[PDB]
DNA sequence: CAGTCCCTGTTCGGGCGCCG
DNA sequence: TGGTCGGCGCCCGAACAGGGACTG
């Protein structure tokens, strides 16, 4: 039936009105249906009947439901909702199975009919007037509205999560041993005691739900241990996503394409070495997800590759609030890494992959942290602590970035781990002049207007070079000035610069960038076998500064 | 002695905070969870719903020293947004007196708070949802009936009553200058430790049993101030080692506008050698002691404006070292400084840095009785991880995070 | 001084996945 | 025939935002 519980205050947004539209035509189909239920509900009071007093009316339909054969009324409450206040969501994220730890006895237990059996507000009922037309569409249709929470109105949420907990806190309070994992209005109910105790007080929980009037149906996974929850299969001692079948094709769509790389996100937190940087990255080009996209070899590997990963069956195990957290990380290649947390060597509690290319000018060892980053957060989210990390990178690789970077920058509790390909910086610039070394001293300009530029340097051995420019930018051309001045240059050099934009750029020794020039830029610096760059406050009459400057004009 | 409640209004043409609860630690949430539910069971707080769409961040903070823990609100979205009530109508003037008073004292007694009921058409914003561990069960929400802690106004009224239960004392001890900030209270002296101390030890029986409780520690914020610009000493001076101490001394002088250059400028035309030795002038080698003079005579220009928001950039100088320069327009800092690593503290980046920006602003207040809107050198997502790890002020100063490399080895390198 | 440009970040929202 | 809602993840794009160098 419906339950005692207390219903929940709401309010329209201020100064506004109900839903005031009429039905689309249905199929025979769903209106033989969204009768047979609302005759039920009606019958049951989940809903009466209004007349000509409610002046107002949303409209509805039936979607199949899982195993189907039964259906699921929906409101088109789209309207109604942006007419409705605010509601602060209550469900912070979503729980792992790796976060469950071993239990002597589990079960679970999805909840009849939820929604409908949670009191709606007295007075908010007006609203939620909607009709159901008929077949030959003339006589007139059944005019209702709900008592209880409707499926599709931008609170039932909230509302029904918020509801449920008041419900179980007795319960939970009187049985502090058992843990509840509920969703929604999925209960994982477990705890050590033997199948006695353990049923014996999955019983008392049942009947005090029904008391609430919360129904448990023959839908409760018993011994039923590969338990089915939130898209897995709980074994007593492991678990392991759903099938996870993948879309087998031909002609590639943009929304294909987005089904597929989401489908292997989902399969990434699993099966290990997912990726998909070349799959998504064919999504660029903002289009119509019914536009046919053109499979790229590069990425043609990517999938078959990972379409691969997944013949493979896997499975993850559980928790030890015991044994310590690990977390170690790999390159795979492309700027994305991939990880996997455990405590038992070949024992996987959960697999992670990171692709995300934060900047335009980075390095493997600022993304490397960035990942130790996002995996620190989730390992919290998940088992409310910080693991411990086995680093491809040395003690010494990043000892090194530290201390000698400007910024802030910290790494929980690591250790090196041996295993290509391992991270590491490809060249530490010069702290000091480098004696008897061709010292540069370079710079370029550009004219915003016609879009072109030069580009030059000298040194101190008067050797002079300078170079034309097309489009290049007021900074183009400063870099494109060092990028000579490196070729121009051999082992040993000594480049010296007004411009901070590229001093900058340089001394993050980047080796990653989508700027073209960059890559050169530093490819060279990789080459040379020292290099040493200083800063002078450029237009400011300054020896050799002058005449490149002076040289390089318009 | 709790009858009178003051109305409260929210800043009208705006609205309410409504910021997601942060990750938090296993060992916080059976922290906040045993608190929370104690506030309760006292009703400063209460259990809310869905239906309230608002929302500010919480934590604890095991309290330095101190096995018990502290609860923690991140009011700072509310306070911007009743500023108004604390800040036109119910202003606060200038207690200069502190800041060369001998040795301060913070002592924390916002738990005062507590005992007083907080505007019931307002509540609704003091809203707060503890977490749960891998998501097991949903947010648990709450509201506040009393004055929050943190919160802007909380002291901005009790204020009064404050002052009051401080007169069987501050006229018996015009000496001392009391000052109160968020939930902190302030007891600057000019007398010794010897005293000092155990004149903050009678100021704590005054408050005791006049029904307020209180749970390195003293401050002289004076003995310190500002820092010099020093310059380099050397007997050769390259090419380059000149092209630096001449582009430093280029910035320095949107600071200090009596800086010369030409004579140390004009060492070299040249594409010279950087490496080429060349100590060479009479009058450039007197105007480098010259310039250096200039960085022994503080600055002018500064005017602390009370009606402006106060800045705050920061450098690590390595070991330990982090140089900062408060201020509230550019190149007139009021203030600058230098922190170095504590005593036996280990090499951590943020850590330190955190502890920085709070000796900064306890600073600041006891200087402004504000706090600087810190604008940071370390990555937001960084920052936003392991900072609440480290931190144990019970306010929370604004911030920004920023990205700028030191290419004039900055004027206060070392 | 402004009015610009470059270049670097952040935010927000859209589409899909997964859960109920 | 395809149409609802709340959570979170990912990718991407767009709208901002702030400095530095120029110009006017
Ligand atoms: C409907 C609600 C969660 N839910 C599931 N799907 C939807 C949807 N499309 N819109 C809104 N809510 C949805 O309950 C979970 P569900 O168990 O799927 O349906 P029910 O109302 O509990 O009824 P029964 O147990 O007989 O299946
Ligand atoms: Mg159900
Ligand atoms: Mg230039």
């Amino acid at each position: 039936p419906i339950s005692p519980i207390e219903t929940v205050p709401v309010k329209l947004k201020p100064g506004m009105d109900g839903p005031k539209v009429k039905q689309w035509p249905l199929t025979e189909e769903k209106i033989k249906a969204l009768v047979e239920i609302c005759t039920e509900m009606e019958k049951e009071g989940k809903i009466s009947k209004i007349g000509p007093e409610n002046p107002y009316n949303t409209p509805v339909f039936a979607i199949k439901k899982k195993d189907s054969t039964k259906w699921r009324k929906l409101v088109d409450f789209r309207e109604l909702n942006k007419r409705t206040q605010d509601f602060w969501e209550v469900q912070l994220g979503i729980p792992h199975p790796a976060g469950l730890k071993k239990k002597k006895s589990v079960t679970v237990l999805d909840v009849g009919d939820a929604y409908f059996s949670v009191p709606l507000d007295e007075d908010f009922r007006k609203y939620t007037a909607f009709t159901i037309p008929s077949i030959n569409n003339e006589t007139p249709g059944i005019r209702y509205q709900y008592n209880v929470l409707p499926q599709g109105w931008k609170g039932s949420p909230a509302i029904f999560q918020s509801s449920m907990t008041k419900i179980l806190e007795p319960f939970k309070k009187q049985n502090p041993d058992i843990v509840i994992y509920q969703y929604m209005d999925d209960l994982y109910v477990g705890s050590d005691l033997e199948i006695g105790q353990h049923r014996t007080k999955i019983e008392e929980l049942r009947q005090h739900l029904l008391r609430w009037g919360l129904t448990t149906p023959d839908k409760k996974h018993q011994k039923e241990p590969p338990f089915l929850w939130m898209g897995y299969e709980l074994h007593p001692d492991k678990w392991t996503v759903q099938p996870i079948v993948l879309p087998e094709k031909d002609s590639w769509t943009v929304n294909d394409i987005c089904k597929l790389v989401g489908k292997l996100n989902w399969a990434s937190q699993i099966y290990p070495g997912i990726k998909v940087r070349q799959l998504s990255k064919l999504l660029r080009g903002t289009k119509a997800l019914t536009e046919v996209i053109p499979l790229t070899e590069e990425a043609e590997l990517e999938l078959a590759e990972n379409r691969e990963i997944l013949k493979e069956p896997v499975h993850g195990v559980y928790y030890d609030p015991s044994k310590d957290l690990i977390a170690e990380i790999q390159k795979q290649g492309q700027g994305q890494w991939t990880y996997q947390i455990y405590q038992e060597p070949f024992k996987n509690l959960k697999t992670g992959k990171y692709a995300r290319m934060r900047g335009a000018h980075t390095n493997d060892v600022k993304q490397l942290t960035e990942a130790v980053q996002k995996i620190t957060t989730e390992s919290i989210v998940i088992w409310g602590k910080t693991p411990k990390f086995k680093l491809p990178i040395q003690k010494e690789t990043w000892e090194t970035w530290w201390t000698e970077y400007w910024q802030a920058t910290w790494i929980p509790e690591w250790e090196f781990v041996n295993t290509p390909p391992l991270v590491k910086l490809w060249y530490q610039l010069e702290k000091e002049p480098i004696v008897g070394a061709e010292t540069f001293y370079v710079d370029g300009a550009a004219n915003r207007e016609t879009k072109l530029g030069k580009a030059g340097y000298v040194t101190n051995k008067g050797r002079q070079k300078v170079v034309p420019l097309t489009n290049t930018t007021n900074q183009k051309t400063e870099l494109q000035a060092i990028y000579l001045a490196l070729q121009d240059s051999g082992l040993e050099v000594n480049i010296v610069t007004d411009s901070q934009y590229a001093l900058g750029i340089i001394q993050a020794q980047p080796d990653k960038s989508e700027s073209e020039l960059v890559n050169q830029i530093i490819e060279q610096l990789i080459k040379k076998e020292k290099v040493y760059l200083a800063w002078v406050p450029a237009h400011k009459g300054i020896g050799g500064n002058e005449q490149v400057d002076k040289l390089v004009s318009a | 002695s709790p009858i009178e409640t003051v109305p409260v209004k929210l800043k009208p043409g705006m609205d309410g905070p409504k910021v997601k609860q942060w990750p938090l630690t296993e060992e916080k949430i059976k922290a906040l969870v045993e608190i929370c539910t104690e506030m309760e069971k006292e009703g400063k707080i209460s259990k809310i719903g869905p239906e309230n769409p608002y929302n500010t961040p919480v934590f604890a903070i095991k309290k330095k020293d101190s096995t018990k823990w502290r609860k923690l609100v991140d009011f700072r979205e509310l306070n911007k947004r009743t500023q108004d009530f604390w800040e036109v109508q119910l202003g606060i003037p200038h207690p200069a007196g502190l800041k060369k008073k001998k040795s301060v004292t913070v002592l924390d007694v916002g738990d005062a708070y507590f005992s007083v009921p907080l505007d019931e058409d307002f509540r609704k914003y003091t809203a707060f949802t503890i977490p749960s561990i891998n998501n097991e069960t949903p947010g648990i929400r709450y509201q506040y009936n009393v004055l929050p802690q943190g919160w802007k106004g909380s002291p901005a009224i009790f204020q009064s009553s404050m002052t009051k239960i401080l007169e069987p004392f501050r006229k018996q001890n015009p000496d001392i200058v009391i000052y109160q900030y968020m939930d902190d209270l302030y007891v600057g002296s000019d007398l010794e430790i010897g005293q000092h101390r155990t004149k903050i030890e009678e100021l704590r029986q005054h408050l005791l049993r006049w029904g307020l409780t209180t749970p390195g520690y003293e401050l002289h914020p004076d003995k310190w101030t500002v820092q010099p610009i020093v310059l380099p000493e050397k007997d050769s001076w390259t090419v380059n080692d000149i092209q630096k101490l001449v582009g430093k001394l280029n910035w320095a002088s949107q600071i200090y506008p009596g800086i010369k250059v030409r004579q140390l400028s004009k060492l070299l035309r040249g594409t010279k050698a950087l490496t080429e030795v060349i100590p060479l002038t009479e009058e450039a080698e007197l105007e480098l002691a010259e310039n250096r003079e200039i960085l022994k005579e503080p600055v002018h220009g500064v005017y602390y404006d009370p009606s402006k928001d106060l800045i705050a950039e920061i450098q690590k100088q390595g070991q330990g070292q982090w140089t900062y320069q408060i201020y509230q327009e550019p190149f007139k800092n009021l203030k600058t400084g230098k922190y170095a690593r504590m005593r036996g503290a280990h090499t951590n980046d943020v850590k330190q840095l955190t502890e920085a920006v709070q000796k900064i602003t306890t600073e600041s207040i006891v200087i402004w009785g504000k706090t600087p809107k810190f604008k940071l050198p370390i990555q937001k997502e960084t920052w936003e991880t392991w900072w609440t790890e480290y931190w144990q002020a019970t306010w929370i100063p604004e911030w920004e995070f920023v990205n700028t490399p030191p290419l004039v080895k900055l004027w206060y390198q070392l």
